[PDB]
């Protein structure tokens, strides 16, 4: 009986061994579609910044130097907070590292403590989502249907 | 002011009045740490905090610069650090890049302090004041836990301080033949200050020297080898009443006042 | 007796397992996916200024009209049943802690 | 009869190897489908962009001055400043989740009586939060409902765009 | 079986987690540069121009957002403090190690283990719940526009 009971405990998980063969192949199927996405955008700028650097310079204004100045300003923005994203990232992987110092897969102080952080931000992240799906409630309420 | 002490390398006296106002504000908030919190103060300015980055890196690394200091600039900076090295701890953390969070070239930073010790253009007798200093602030960060090993460890494997320690105790020997009467009480307070520190810092390195219980197979290597087996043998097989002359002379001879002042 | 041995180790990976899915959820790019490893006085006061928080987000009816149908509801849905919780809680005091 | 041997060791070191390979399993289709979520958003996160782009390249190929002059400046610079907004407050509320808070209440406790709190604190947040949940859940489930007959009204439309994967 | 599921862990966690963080990267690489040619498009389209209210009224807004990022009390600041306190050991606070009872283990674990299956409960409801809101949010949107 044990035997048996063991056998058909092994062929069902085999029978789902078919299934993570699946995960794969969808897995698989993003992998490829998000690589072609990232190299036909990356195409398609390619084909509009082509057209911008081939018009003339001839008859530019006092409008459009301000003009460069300030458009210039938002990519300079977008560097700016990516250089500070970075940073801020590298503080808050030092400070994870700096808690996990002491690690030791026999304490149970490490443990207790990591499960009631896990839990916190999790709930932390729970009261996030009941505001987000609550500001969208309101916004299909006043959606008002004809 | 650290502005004024990097930069100008002409008018000497601004540098040495902004390391004394420096030295009057740490006094100040030293009295007011129930109020003050001194760790914050420090935390907030990068432009000051790479300002104690350069003036650190110019200091810490560069001696060609610092033997073109004159002993009373020198002073009064180990004064700065003899104050902040009683209670402020983090401004001590960063003005000698204690901090922390295979390319071993960062074991040259920490060393510096070290250096000053042993660094033989500067002598210990002809200036008072920069050698107590130097003493009194080896002293403080020795006394404070949060330093403690990481000093502590690089004195131990420093031999050159273990033979500072051997040449200072013939300064006391080689003195005690040559002098007579008039000017010597003020320093012969500052070497009985020095050595009073040394001893204090003697007593606290031979205790650490031993609990390592794990490493029995290696510490009876290390402890014969890189001490060789003559130089401390020698101390203790020729003078084999060492001790009891220890503290027939260098106790109980210093203790003894009524010989010292009638 | 069989113990089923009371492992931290499969809690901790399931307690990781549930942000590792909800940084699947949350944008994979800038500071939209990290978390914050917090020390137990941190998490005391960050559960605190939560707890302060979201009881002034729930509508608590006043408390002689505590809504049986939606007690019966909720603790059975998520399974807070306080009667299991308070038994669990009432034995850990000061004098578990050495 | 006195050559008999027990197997039970060994049919007891199988089971525990079969629910071995069923944790580690369980573990397999998580960690599968966090990666599958983590791509979908970057398959979704492209489409706006790729699309916004592809249009701007296309009306500059067929030479066309739209004498309706497209509005200054375009809607996607709107929302291209707007996503400057959105990092801008990310960076905002992540400083405000790292710098340590000024000293708390919590130094009027020991260690054990402030762990005692947590745990309290934790399960009160979590039967607040299980309510706000439960309640906005039911409401979402009223609304779904009231378009799925407006469609079924007035469209005709028996499709629910609330079928699950 | 276990082996495999094991080899197939290893891919999962080393092999394409190394994949997704080159993807992830590659994205901040097109968005970036979807803001360079977008500003590069803007400037070109409005050559030769007179201003507007909307463009005067967005410029401003990327100078407001230009100051608060570099100005001496910034965002930009603000993290390098932290990065400051971080460097220092102001936020590496003493870690105080307690024996938990062995009595209290039982009650603990438990405590904390019907936390996880309540948790693990409200994030899977809620994850649908703020994805059927955005469904319901995108129908009605084009639903007022037909």
């Amino acid at each position: 009986q044990r035997i048996m009971d063991n056998s058909q405990k092994l062929g069902k998980l085999m029978d789902v061994v078919v299934k993570l063969n699946s995960q794969q192949n969808a897995l698989n199927q993003c992998i490829d579609v998000v690589r072609d996405q990232q190299a036909l955008l990356e195409r398609s700028l390619n084909a509009l910044d082509s057209k911008i650097k081939s018009s003339p310079k001839d008859n530019e204004t006092t409008a459009d130097l301000e003009r460069e100045r300030i458009y210039s300003l938002a990519t300079k923005i977008d560097d700016d907070i990516i250089k500070v994203e970075n940073k801020l990232l590298g503080v808050v992987n030092k400070i994870n590292q700096n808690q996990v110092k002491d690690d030791n897969p026999k304490d149970l102080n490490q443990k207790v403590s990591k499960i009631l952080n896990d839990h916190l931000n999790t709930l932390q992240w729970i009261d996030k989502s009941t505001n987000i799906l609550q500001e969208s409630l309101k916004v299909i309420e006043s959606t008002s249907l004809p | 002011l650290f502005n004024y002490i990097n930069i100008i390398s002409d008018c000497q006296d601004i540098q040495i009045l902004s390391c004394e106002i420096l030295s009057s504000l740490v006094r100040i908030l030293r009295v007011l740490e129930s109020n003050f919190s001194v760790s914050t103060l420090f935390n907030t300015d990068e432009p000051f905090i790479l300002m104690i980055e350069k003036f650190s890196k110019k200091f810490i690394i560069n001696n060609n610069e610092f033997d073109v200091w004159s002993l009373q600039l020198k002073t009064n900076i180990l004064r700065l650090l003899v104050e902040s090295s009683t209670n402020q701890i983090y401004f001590i953390n960063r003005l000698l890049n204690c901090e922390n969070n295979d390319s071993g070239g960062d074991k040259k930073n920490k060393s510096f302090i070290i250096k000053l010790l042993l660094d033989r253009n500067v002598s210990i007798n002809d200036n008072s004041e920069f050698s107590l200093a130097l003493f009194q602030l080896v002293n403080n960060l020795y006394c404070n836990s949060i330093y403690y090993d990481s000093f502590v460890d690089q004195l131990n494997n420093t031999q050159d301080f273990w033979n500072l320690l051997l040449d200072m105790q013939k300064t006391i020997n080689e003195e005690e033949e040559q002098e007579e009467e008039s000017i010597i009480n003020e320093e012969l307070i500052c070497k009985k200050l020095k050595i009073t520190y040394a001893i204090e810092i003697l007593s606290l390195s031979v205790l650490l020297s031993s609990d390592i219980t794990t490493a029995t197979t290696t510490v009876g290597n290390l402890v014969c080898s890189t001490l060789s087996n003559n130089k401390w043998n020698e101390i203790f097989k020729n003078n084999k009443s060492g001790i009891v002359n220890m503290i027939n002379n260098y106790y109980f001879q210093f203790i003894d006042l009524e010989n010292v002042f009638p | 007796m069989n113990v089923k041995e009371m492992d931290f180790n499969d809690l901790s990976n399931k307690s990781n397992q549930i942000i590792n899915r909800i940084s699947s959820f949350s944008s994979p790019i800038g500071l939209s996916s990290f978390n914050i490893e917090r020390n137990l006085q941190e998490i005391g006061d960050t559960s605190k200024q939560l707890n302060d928080l979201t009881s002034s987000k729930t509508p608590f009816s006043n408390p002689l009209e505590p809504n049986v149908f939606q007690d019966s509801k909720i603790n059975r849905k998520y399974g807070l049943d306080p009667k299991v919780l308070a038994k669990n809680l009432s034995n850990i005091n000061t004098s578990s802690f050495t | 009869m006195n050559s008999f041997s027990n197997y039970d060791t060994k049919i007891n070191e199988i089971s525990i190897g079969l629910d071995q390979v069923a944790s580690v399993m369980d573990n397999l289709f998580n960690n599968f489908d966090i990666h599958i979520q983590s791509f979908k958003y970057l398959e979704e996160s492209l489409a706006k962009p790729l699309n916004s782009v592809n249009e701007q390249v296309h009306l500059l190929s067929t030479q066309f001055h739209s004498p309706f002059s497209q509005a200054r400046p375009s809607k996607e610079m709107e929302i291209i400043v707007d996503s400057l907004v959105e990092k801008i407050d990310r960076i905002k509320q992540t400083i405000l989740c790292v710098t340590p808070t000024n000293k708390s209440q919590s130094q009027n406790l020991s260690f054990q009586e402030s762990f005692i709190s947590t745990l309290q604190s934790n399960q009160i947040i979590l039967r607040n939060l299980a309510y706000i949940v439960d309640n906005l859940v039911t409401e979402l489930e009223r609304h779904k409902k009231h378009f799925l007959l407006y469609k079924k009204k007035y469209y005709n439309q028996n499709y629910n765009p609330f079928l699950k994967q | 079986a276990l082996k495999r599921m094991r080899d197939l862990e290893n891919h999962l966690n080393f092999h394409i987690h190394t994949q997704l963080e080159m993807m992830r990267k590659k994205q901040i690489e097109l968005i970036q540069r979807y803001i360079e040619v977008w500003s590069n498009l803007e400037i070109y389209q409005s050559k030769g121009k007179t201003f507007t209210t909307s463009e005067e009224r967005i410029m401003k807004k990327i100078y407001e957002l230009f100051e608060e990022i570099n100005q001496p009390n910034s965002i930009k600041s603000k993290v390098e403090e932290i990065s400051n306190q971080l460097k220092l050991g102001s936020m590496e606070k003493e870690k105080i190690k307690y024996e938990i009872s062995p009595e209290a283990v039982e009650p603990l674990y438990n405590l904390l283990k019907n936390m996880t299956i309540s948790i693990e409960r409200i994030t899977n409801e809620l994850e649908i719940a703020v994805k059927d809101a955005q469904i319901l949010k995108n129908e009605l949107y084009q639903l007022k526009k037909c």
